[PDB]
């Protein structure tokens, strides 16, 4: 199988998605800096 | 209380396989699935673990307690199910007691390796599926950062992507892992049912008291899995 | 508010209970939980008083259902055989109606955190779906955190150490039918209260009562 | 042991989470939205 | 740079995989893996059936299979039965062996994929977060994080696996039909009748996964 | 950080899961028997061998030792002795067993008590929200128990389990060197041929690095 | 880059990792692992085919390797074949455990650095969690977690597991020379032909792992 420090890996990192995805459920995103991420990633993956 | 088990277990698979049910999503997961298993299995074999599984889950066991009446009464005296028939017809065909035993413990132990297989095939299904999902919501994931024009289309997107992960979950642990323990209980319980008639088939052979042979097929009732019951 | 309590509840609970329906019929999963009652409100007769009362029928020659059940049979029967087997077959039984509890309630727990992550992905699901409407995220982040503390909690706190309690009470009831079963075998060999009194002795510091010690 | 994928489970999960962070690198806290949903998870958790 | 994170992400899941792989097989080893994999997957194993025809069609009369050309070569040398049944079972340990270690080699790739595809994810998000004022350098961080996860997903569930398994199931087909000749040599040796021989063969035939009638 | 509260949590919830799978006298004695193999040492193999061949060349410290001298005084067969010593070595071999048993229920419980606690800490500062600013410290002290199991189930738990595990194969080899020793004085042989034989033993399963 | 690399967070992978392992293993025994590691990396395995070679010209005549060096020594010192049986015999286990327990050092090692990483990163989440008014400024601070987690991955992964593997291989092939070494000097003390040897000395040189090169 796999060490059980995987799973309290997983389970810590779902939690602190649920969390995060709580913060930016309240937050705005900038416009601009989001065209220039979302630019750099369309030139990153082709 | 056991009404109220029922109902809520049913709400449970009700409710689940509503959030099953979209098309793309479950296909990905079952496409990935069944390429990966047919490299271990033949569409042959995948076929007939199908047909055992539905024959398992729409037909319902004989309970030991008719098959120990019948024994009985034939017993006493010297019908639907199709091994004990087989067995009845092959020592009133007149054989020896040692061609029988062979016979139907070739018959007992085909029945275990079929549904052995059968339980083999759907834990594969069930081991391979979450990481299918995993794979097909990794693809989506790659897909929406390759389309990124919206940060209002962030949040479903994504939502859609990690939708087929959850689909891969629900499909190891509400499908493919129930009937393969489903598949279980079921050989464990025609394996009785097998034991019993070979029991029972042996005393009428051997014209043994039938008292000692309903002892017997008490002692054999009272064990495994039903232990509980009692 | 109370929707997504019944929601957490449902999915973990139900799951579990599905599951593990298609693995234990109903009966047998009401009888493993009449075990776990029964095994959880009547502290089990410890040896020492089993040790004295064995060596006061051995020096003379209730409140014990297996006793009771030997002495009957010893009344009857003459021969040591059928006692021995009897009392066997009663030994193994015991065994495994407490091991099917066990296998019980470890499935449950088994089953149990798969359906917390269940809920939890489909909270996250929902969540991410909506992040727009604050009346749609607060249910649905309810849902994944109580379906993962839920499942946590079922898992590791009540029927994990419930199996776990039910191994001990096997063991200690598997050791004191073995303790009745060497008395009644001395009291029907005529053996001397001395020598079964020591060798007893060795029969207490098996296994976990060695801690003590 | 545990299921073998829950490895590329808690990779994903990091994965994931990782790029919320990103998103939260460039974004700006709403106090309204943070009341109604503050209001929203005190009704959700019957409080 | 497209075609740069592609090869950076090949890179870190083939490059960590082959390295793990290599400190654990001797490298000839590797290549004997790869080759029987590839035997394995570009030829159809020889039906049993047909087995049982052919060796039913000698013993009456008293050959592509290689295995089969050295039993009769054996068989045809005036040896004992001791002899021929120890060089067959050598043989048959032989090749189990040899499936043995291409299953274990393919298992450890499989098993050091997920690893690699993990140290990739971790790298390239450290160098997302490091750089997180660099709009210029996220993008190919987050894909070779991505990419690198995917990989390792994909080669360790749909690659290397599968692979493991289809060796295992080549494994008992090949220990089933050289069993089958071996029987089939034995019982051609002692001289039994065609038909004995016929249906005792024939029993093999739902031995295992064969079971789909 | 420090946190009573936290560290309260998991070592209630980790003592309740394992009182309910031992008992409370079983989980004492596990204490007892760590200290008892932290605070004390092991005596050397050497100095065992050495004193087994002052006795040898004479015709006693450790209890075990004593017990078997103790055993040869009332002239005893090799049948007897032998079969005490067997049963007090696999007593002190199924209490240490009992004792890794103990702690690494308690190593694999804790992490899970750790997770329940901060998910309980999460979920009562989501029912709670009054300030934006306080959103992150808060689960900062919830994380502080999950860390804390951590700890606990790699630092103390799992390392006491593996030294109570090697002190018990350091105790094996210890009355196993003590029993050929009482053997060959039963037997009268000569103190080198006994000598050599016990320092065939110096080689064992762990030692054999510091060579 | 510096943003790969942090005192603190190798300080606590591998303190954590060293505290852990030695409890269970002694300063020397450690010391012992390491060396027995350096040795099988930066020294050669003998290949089997040379030593069966060189045997085979010593028969007749009646050095590189110790051990056919303390074989021939003895066999000088003109030991009884039990003797000379029961030395290499224990010399050759006492190769096979203390390679044995190498390995266990450094699979203890690979084991217990993850868990020390995830230690890590999670007292580094704590530290960012507790500094963070908004979700702004918290890139590097999760920076320095995920750097404790991957420290603690590619060290388990790439450094130590990779040893134990090529310490257990080692093992194997010096077990394997040790036992040719062993029979060559056993032949040679017996007197037999050189050539008699050779005939059974390669039927089982492709044992285990060398079955898949034929």
């Amino acid at each position: 199988g796999l060490p059980l420090w995987m799973g309290t890996f997983a389970d810590l990192m779902s939690l602190l998605m649920c969390f995060f995805v709580l913060l930016l459920s309240f937050s705005e995103m900038d416009v601009l800096k989001f065209k220039q991420i979302a630019g750099s990633m369309k030139f990153a993956f082709g | 209380l056991a009404t109220l088990l029922g109902l809520i277990g049913g709400f449970a698979f009700v409710i689940m396989a509503m959030v099953l049910g979209d098309v793309t999503s479950i296909l990905i997961v079952v496409g990935g699935s069944i390429f990966v298993v047919l490299m271990k299995f033949t569409m042959g074999q995948f076929f007939g673990a199908t047909k055992i599984a539905g024959k398992a889950f729409m037909f319902k066991a004989d309970e030991p307690e008719d098959l120990i009446a019948k024994i009985v009464e034939m017993a006493d005296a010297a019908i639907n199910n199709t091994f004990m028939q087989k067995g009845i017809d092959l020592l009133v065909d007149g054989h020896d007691a040692d061609v029988v035993r062979a016979a139907l413990k070739k018959d007992i132990a085909l029945t275990d390796e079929r549904h052995t297989q059968g339980t083999g095939v759907f834990r594969a299904f069930g081991d391979v599926a979450p990481a299918m999902g995993m794979i097909g919501t990794l693809v989506g994931l790659v897909a929406m950062l390759s389309n990124m024009d919206d940060p209002k289309a962030i949040g479903p997107a994504m939502a859609v992507a990690l939708l087929t992960t959850l689909y891969g979950a629900i499909l190891s642990n509400m499908v493919f892992f129930p009937i393969a323990d489903k598949l279980s209980l079921r050989r464990d319980q025609e394996t009785l049912n097998r034991r019993l008639i070979m029991d029972g088939v042996l005393a009428i052979q051997d014209g043994q008291n039938p008292r000692v042979i309903d002892s017997y097929l008490k002692n054999y009732l009272n064990e495994g899995k039903r232990a509980l019951e009692i």
